């Protein structure tokens, strides 16, 4: 007679795999938007819940960020080595130009940088 | 005349007539007496005269 | 500075019947005359749904606050309004009787009653469309729903299985091309069949009461019928929905051509609300045949009773009854009416321009542009097979169109030109 | 819908002073929180006046009334149709105050949670009435 | 810690280990709580998403997980205030003035007893200067009591009491109520004994 | 170069401005909750819930800026 | 106060006006004095069960209160 | 050159000013909703909706500023 | 070098800005509590717990700021 | 050296900002205590206690800044 | 050297910020005291005392600032 003492007020939820099936995912959350495309639809179709998706993508992010940061260390010079060589000589070209137009006192100190606009 | 319980629940919805000098929680109970005593006081006079 | 005119008068010099397009004309008619005239408006319904973004609304690209607008907002503050329908029209006496019975006189009448929806044409339809769970869907939302109801967005999503029917009522009806969502559903329902969300034994057919989809544009109707076949959709012409049983999910159809009716099980049903001609326009002898106003195609002026005009859907014009089509009709009516009050001639002619988007995919569309003679402009049926071009044009109509109807009703933004 | 310029009704269970009057120009009373002023076009609202003073201006002098009264407590209601009604337990003029006759045997009170507030009000009126005479 | 003074060469040994223990196991309390939520643990913190992009929520969900720990780790700044304020008082008391002028029969003759010791402070020393030194002493100890007594409560009232009130709860719905109906039947079986007034 | 680096670290300090407004916005929200509670203590649940929900959005902007801070500091 | 008198104690508004005038009943003219009078009888109605006379009207006699 | 670049990153930091005001304005709006709820809690859904709606308009300015930031940061 | 270090210490001063708003937000919070308390003292306990609770979240941001302060000053 | 000290002492001056806000919050706190007392003076002592309690949490932030001030001024 | 002296004399000026906030806080406190007095004049002496008490707390910050000011100006 265990069903005699079972309280039906526990039917407020339908718990299955640590998830309540009576959740209006169509009106709240990442699943509410109906303008989602083939990829976003196939993604939720697999997991059925944003909670499981967000939880898995939580760790996948550390994996991807640590990977791209590695590739940017190992590789990367393929697309930025030019901007470094340019700034290297540019940092020297502008320094050589400063020594030409700058007031140096009896010691090598630019004590008058605001003498004119070109000096600033 | 409706009882206190029905009158209070009905009166708390009052919004057209502002009640801020006494707060609604007090004005609801006070105006209930006026609503009840007025009818009672009026009836006694009619019966006493009759 | 300026004072609001009185609404409790016995007669006016201009009278508009309608708020959707009748309010846009008044707000535009005043700015054209600077308020030299007193115009009255009398609409029937308090709320005007933006059916031009109905599909973006079903995709939840537009919130319910940008899809629902009160009729008062379309009308300006200076012009008075009253939500009472006209009970009868007396052209010989130049007056109008309202539901209450107050006689009102006029010098110029503009009719914009459009096509009034009649849910009673389909028994058991409104009762099922209001149910938050029954799979019966329609083209508009009832007035008994609150902000927490989103059943409109479940027609495409909740089609896990069963027989689907897309019903089109008998012409004239409202929402010819702006409510055809059977191209986006096919693409969305194509994905479901790929991963099993949609059962393989399902049937979706288009039940068209009319013989053709677009009556006044053959080039547009040819593309639709051509694209339906390439996609694999089935159609049944001359058949119109007749009854809806919410208990057993039975839909009684009838082939008007053969008069043979049948009953078919459904699990996801969509139907454009059918219209119905109003008798007070026939008692006055204004409509012609189908029930549309008999007015000129160029000047929009009524054949008889030159002091009466008509625009929108109620007008009998060989063109697609759209909103952009109405934009060009507002400028013409306010012009001719402006010339009628001055006795001058009518130099404003309407070319029959009508512009409505056709959503060919989940995020792609193509504009159906055509003049009176069905001839299309540079936009007619462009980027129809999808692509980057249709994608951008889709976002511009879904994310930036409902934000404009607030201005149209206010007055800050006028028509296209 | 709407009513005329205004109408005020001052009634007492034992006598009616003004069934309906319009000549008055303004009304001022003291509520629990602060003093208010009810005149023409005053929005709809409810008020409960403790036993304080009630002063009302008359454009034309009304017989038997001075326009300055001390009420023992009443209810006030301003209906939506620009109409206010004043109902008090009792009313009298300041000239009949007969001051210095207070505390003539009713000083005793009971030490309870209700008697504390009971005396609180009684003391408030004494302090009020003394000022009302001025 | 007095009874541990002979148990090692460091009087505060047990206190130095306990502060690390206290830190590690309090640092693990949030970690095991997420393990108890499961893979949905991010919904228990932030709730439902807003955008369809998982990458976008990924950034909002990371902030939710950091805040989850910052509510805890940020409360250790309170402990620093308690220590800093405790040291400031030990410094003032340890460096408080004590001289042979306060000693009875001092034999520390070389400790400024036989020298000229003048100052440039306010005279009436015991009336102006020395009371002021005790005035500041009373301030250092009153400020210390307020900080340690207030920050001590705020630490546990937030790290445990409030932290668990936000992320944990108890349900009101019940699954079985067979005690209520047995007590009624059991009370009828004892109806006669109660009639005797036990 | 060296100055732009100095501005980056400087902008990171400016990120503490929402932190200041977030504190005031919190006291203001809880100050109203107290009043709103005394006016009608029957509905503690809704008021209390809407409070933290507001607090959520308030602090959301706070951490949003912190992200923007480190972003400009390294990008 | 009129508000807290009813909140922290079951004192109706009428009872409050009575206790308020209680201290000035003698100051007011006799016209008002005769008006401020409550004297009646209440019986629990069996043949002769109870007969209660309500004459105080200020304490927990006619308008009971939680504080009393 | 680099001077203008320094102002570019500086303006980028300035975008955190509405973020601070958006936080304060949030608490103020919800603080009123709390009081408004206790006053007349029958219209929870109505008042609740208007609250989130207004807030959405706030983040519009916020995101607008950030967009303006990256724009001037790169253009 | 010397410039950036001067800016790091400068930002460390900026952290004292929330400390100011926290004081005002605190007085405002307890200012409302006294009013909310005088309005309905029967429910003091509820108001009181919510009062101190909000205060905790207030100085939480303040402590959070000091973190970022020392961070940039040493990182 | 002195230059870094110059910006340190500059930061040390910033500590007077909470000292300023603390005064305004104090005036606001006692302002509410006065009006709140008038509405329900029966519980004067209760309001008075919570009044001074808030002023303490104010100085909590104040002394905190002064600590942070002197620290960074010498560390 | 000389530059540190300059920032010192400037910080000394910063002490006038609490002097400004303390003024506004005083106006607000007495503003509520007036309204609070009209609400319940029966306790004018109580409100009046607590009123001045708050102001005394306002000057506390004033003395704290000017004190810290002269110190930093000479230390
Ligand atoms: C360069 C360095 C590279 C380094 C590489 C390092 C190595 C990398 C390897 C590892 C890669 C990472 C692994 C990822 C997989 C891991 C799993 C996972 O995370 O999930 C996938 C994950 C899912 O994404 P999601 O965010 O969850 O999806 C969002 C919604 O859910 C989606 O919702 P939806 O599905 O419903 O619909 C989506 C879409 C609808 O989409 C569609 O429908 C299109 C579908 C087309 C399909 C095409 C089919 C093709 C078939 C093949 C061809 C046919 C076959 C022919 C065969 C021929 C054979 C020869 O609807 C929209 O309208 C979207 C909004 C509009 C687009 C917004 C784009 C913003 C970009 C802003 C920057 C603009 C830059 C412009 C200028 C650029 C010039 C360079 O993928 C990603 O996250 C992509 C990366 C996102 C990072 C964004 C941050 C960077 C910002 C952009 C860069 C800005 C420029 C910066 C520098 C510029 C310098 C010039
Ligand atoms: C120096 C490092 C410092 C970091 C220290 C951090 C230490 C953290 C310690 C915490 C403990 C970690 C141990 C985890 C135990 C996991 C055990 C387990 O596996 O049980 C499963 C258990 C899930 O079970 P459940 O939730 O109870 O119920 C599941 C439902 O029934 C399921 O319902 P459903 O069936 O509807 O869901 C569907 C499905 C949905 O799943 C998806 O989302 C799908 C994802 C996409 C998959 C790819 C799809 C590809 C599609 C291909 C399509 C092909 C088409 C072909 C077509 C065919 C064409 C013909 O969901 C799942 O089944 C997956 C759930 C399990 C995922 C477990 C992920 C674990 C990742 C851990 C990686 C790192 C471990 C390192 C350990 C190192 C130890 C030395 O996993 C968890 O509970 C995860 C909880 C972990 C939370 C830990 C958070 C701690 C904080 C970490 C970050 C803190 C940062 C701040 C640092 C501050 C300084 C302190
Ligand atoms: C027809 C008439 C014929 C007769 C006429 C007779 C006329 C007589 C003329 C007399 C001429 C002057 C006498 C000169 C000889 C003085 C000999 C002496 O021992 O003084 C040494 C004494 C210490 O100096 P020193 O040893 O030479 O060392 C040099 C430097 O001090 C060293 O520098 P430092 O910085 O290192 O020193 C620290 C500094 C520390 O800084 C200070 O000076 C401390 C003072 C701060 C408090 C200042 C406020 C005092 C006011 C309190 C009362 C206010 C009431 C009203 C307030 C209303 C507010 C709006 O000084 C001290 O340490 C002072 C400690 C000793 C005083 C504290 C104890 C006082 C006992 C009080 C008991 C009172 C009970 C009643 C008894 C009265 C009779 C015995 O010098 C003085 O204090 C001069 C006193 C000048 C008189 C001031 C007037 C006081 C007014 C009292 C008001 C209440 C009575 C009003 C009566 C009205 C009558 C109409
Ligand atoms: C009352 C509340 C307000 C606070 C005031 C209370 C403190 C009042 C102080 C009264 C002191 C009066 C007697 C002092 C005389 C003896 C000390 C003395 O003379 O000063 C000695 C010396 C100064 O000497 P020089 O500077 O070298 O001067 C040389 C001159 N040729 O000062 C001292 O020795 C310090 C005084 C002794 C400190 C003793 C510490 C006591 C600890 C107190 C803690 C109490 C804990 C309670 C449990
Ligand atoms: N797709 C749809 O289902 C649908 C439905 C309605 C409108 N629309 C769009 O709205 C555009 C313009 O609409 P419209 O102006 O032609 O008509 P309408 O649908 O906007 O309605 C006409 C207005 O007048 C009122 N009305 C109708 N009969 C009335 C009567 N006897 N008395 C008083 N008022 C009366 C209506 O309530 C309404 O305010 C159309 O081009 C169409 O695209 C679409």
């Amino acid at each position: 007679m265990w069903y005699k003492y079972f309280s039906k007020q526990s039917w407020n939820l339908r718990v299955w795999r640590k998830a309540n099936l009576k959740y209006n995912q169509d009106d709240f959350g990442m699943t509410q938007p109906k303008y989602i495309a083939r990829f976003g639809d196939f993604r939720f179709r697999l997991v059925r819940t944003e909670g499981a998706l967000r939880g898995c993508m939580f760790f996948v992010g550390f994996g991807c960020f640590s990977i791209i940061n590695y590739l940017y260390g190992r590789y990367g010079y393929i697309i930025n080595e030019s901007s470094q060589k340019r700034a290297a000589q540019d940092l020297l070209d502008n320094d050589m130009a400063a020594d030409k137009i700058l007031f140096k006192n009896r010691v090598g100190a630019p004590t008058r940088p605001l003498r004119s606009l070109d000096d600033m | 005349l409706l009882p206190r319980a029905q009158f209070l629940n009905l009166f708390k919805y009052v919004t057209r007539h502002e009640a801020v000098e006494p707060e609604l929680e007090y004005s609801k109970n006070y105006f209930f007496e006026l609503y009840m005593a007025s009818s009672v006081y009026n009836a006694l006079l009619n019966s006493s005269a009759s | 500075k300026r004072k609001k005119t009185s609404g409790d008068l016995d007669n006016y010099d201009v009278l508009f019947v309608g708020a959707n397009l009748g309010g846009i004309c008044s707000n535009h008619f005043d700015k054209d005359t600077h308020g030299k005239y007193k115009c009255f408006v009398s609409f029937d319904q308090p709320i005007n749904q933006i059916y031009s973004v109905r599909i973006p609304y079903e995709q939840q690209r537009v919130r319910k606050s940008e899809y629902i607008h009160f009729s008062k907002k379309s009308i300006n503050q200076f012009t008075p309004s009253e939500m009472l329908a006209v009970k009868e029209i007396l052209p010989e006496q130049n007056a109008v009787v309202l539901s209450s019975g107050r006689r009102i006189g006029y010098n110029q009448l503009v009719l914009a009653t459009g096509l009034k929806h009649d849910f009673s044409q389909i028994k058991g339809f409104y009762e099922a469309l209001e149910h938050p769970e029954h799979p019966v869907y329609a083209n508009r939302d009832p007035e008994t729903w609150r902000s927490a109801q989103h059943k409109y967005s479940k027609y495409i999503s909740n089609f896990k299985s069963g027989d689907g029917y897309f019903c089109i009522p008998e012409y004239p009806y409202a929402g010819e091309v702006e409510c055809f969502n059977f191209f986006v559903s096919d693409e969305v329902w194509k994905w479901a069949q790929h991963h099993g969300a949609l059962s393989p034994k399902h049937t979706f057919t288009i039940v068209n009461a009319n013989e053709k989809f677009v009556h006044y544009c053959d080039s547009a109707d040819a593309f639709i019928k051509e694209r339906l076949e390439k996609r694999g959709i089935r159609v049944e012409y001359n058949t119109k929905l007749l009854e809806v049983h919410q208990d057993g999910q039975k839909a009684t159809f009838i082939n008007t051509k053969t008069g043979e009716k049948s009953v078919r099980d459904y699990n996801n049903l969509y139907s454009i609300v059918p219209s119905k001609r109003q008798e007070f326009l026939d008692k006055a002898g204004l409509t012609n045949g189908n029930g549309l106003l008999n007015v000129d195609h160029q000047t929009l002026q009524h054949k008889k009773y030159k002091n009466i005009f008509g625009l929108g859907d109620a007008a009998d014009l060989p063109t697609t009854k759209t909103f952009w089509a109405g934009w060009y009709q507002i400028a013409v009516v306010r012009n001719n009416v402006k010339r009628n009050l001055q006795g001058q001639t009518l130099n404003a002619h309407y070319d029959g321009f009508s512009k409505v988007p056709l959503f060919t995919g989940h995020q792609t569309l193509t504009y159906v542009a055509h003049s009176y003679g069905g001839v299309g402009n540079w936009q007619h049926l462009k980027h129809n097979n999808g692509g980057i071009l249709a994608w951008m044009r889709y976002r511009s109509w879904a994310k930036g169109m409902a934000k404009k109807f607030q201005d149209f009703y206010n007055g800050a933004r006028l028509g296209p030109p | 819908t709407k009513k005329q310029k205004m109408e005020v009704t001052l009634r007492t269970p034992y006598k009616e002073y003004l069934a309906n009057f319009d000549g008055f120009s303004r009304i001022t009373a003291k509520t629990n929180e602060a003093s208010l002023v009810i005149q023409n076009k005053t929005p709809a609202s409810l008020y409960v006046l403790p036993p304080g003073p009630l002063k009302i201006r008359f454009t034309s002098e009304v017989k038997n009334v001075s326009g300055d009264f001390l009420h023992t407590g009443g209810w006030v209601i301003v209906h939506a149709d620009n109409t206010c009604e004043i109902n008090v337990m009792d009313l009298f003029d300041r000239k009949e105050v007969r001051a210095d006759q207070f505390e003539k045997g009713n000083i005793q009170d009971l030490d309870t949670l209700a008697g504390k507030y009971a005396a609180k009000s009684r003391k408030s009126t004494v302090r009020l009435f003394t000022k009302a005479t001025t | 810690h007095g009874w541990t003074s002979m148990l090692s060469h460091a009087v505060l040994l047990l206190s130095c280990y306990s502060i690390i223990i206290m830190f590690l196991f309090i640092l693990g309390m949030p970690t095991l709580l997420l393990y108890d939520f499961g893979i949905f643990f991010l919904a228990y913190l932030k709730g439902a998403g807003k955008y369809i992009s998982s990458v976008a929520e990924m950034m909002f969900d990371y902030t939710a997980c950091l805040v989850f720990y910052i509510r805890i780790l940020a409360q250790w700044i309170r402990v620093v205030l308690m220590v800093v304020t405790f040291i400031s008082l030990s410094h003032y008391v340890s460096d408080f003035d004590i001289t042979n002028s306060a000693l009875i029969g001092s034999e520390n003759q070389s400790d400024s007893m036989n020298e000229l010791n003048t100052n440039f402070s306010m005279t009436y020393y015991i009336l102006t200067v020395l009371p002021g030194k005790f005035i500041y002493w009373i301030y250092e100890i009153l400020h210390t009591f307020f900080v340690v007594c207030s920050q001590f409560v705020a630490f546990f009232a937030i790290v445990f009491w409030l932290f668990l009130f936000l992320y944990t709860f108890f349900i009101i719905e019940k699954h079985e109520d067979f005690f209520s109906k047995k007590r009624e039947e059991r009370k009828k079986k004892l109806k006669e004994l109660w009639n005797l007034k036990n | 170069m060296l100055l732009v680096k100095a501005v980056k670290v400087l902008v990171m300090g400016g990120c503490m401005l929402p932190i200041a407004f977030g504190a005031l916005g919190t006291g203001v929200l809880f100050a109203g909750f107290n009043v709103a509670l005394s006016r009608n203590p029957e509905e503690t649940e809704s008021l209390f819930n809407n409070t933290l929900m507001g607090f959520a959005l308030i602090e959301t902007f706070i951490f949003m800026s912190i992200g923007l801070g480190f972003f400009v500091l390294f990008a | 106060c009129i508000e807290f008198a009813f909140k922290k104690a079951g004192i109706p508004i009428v009872r409050n006006f009575l206790h308020s005038t209680e201290g000035v009943i003698y100051g007011l003219p006799q016209r008002v004095q005769r008006n401020l009078a409550i004297n009646y009888t209440v019986k629990q109605y069996k043949e002769g069960k109870a007969v209660s006379a309500k004459t105080i009207k200020t304490l927990q006699e006619a308008f009971p209160s939680k504080g009393d």
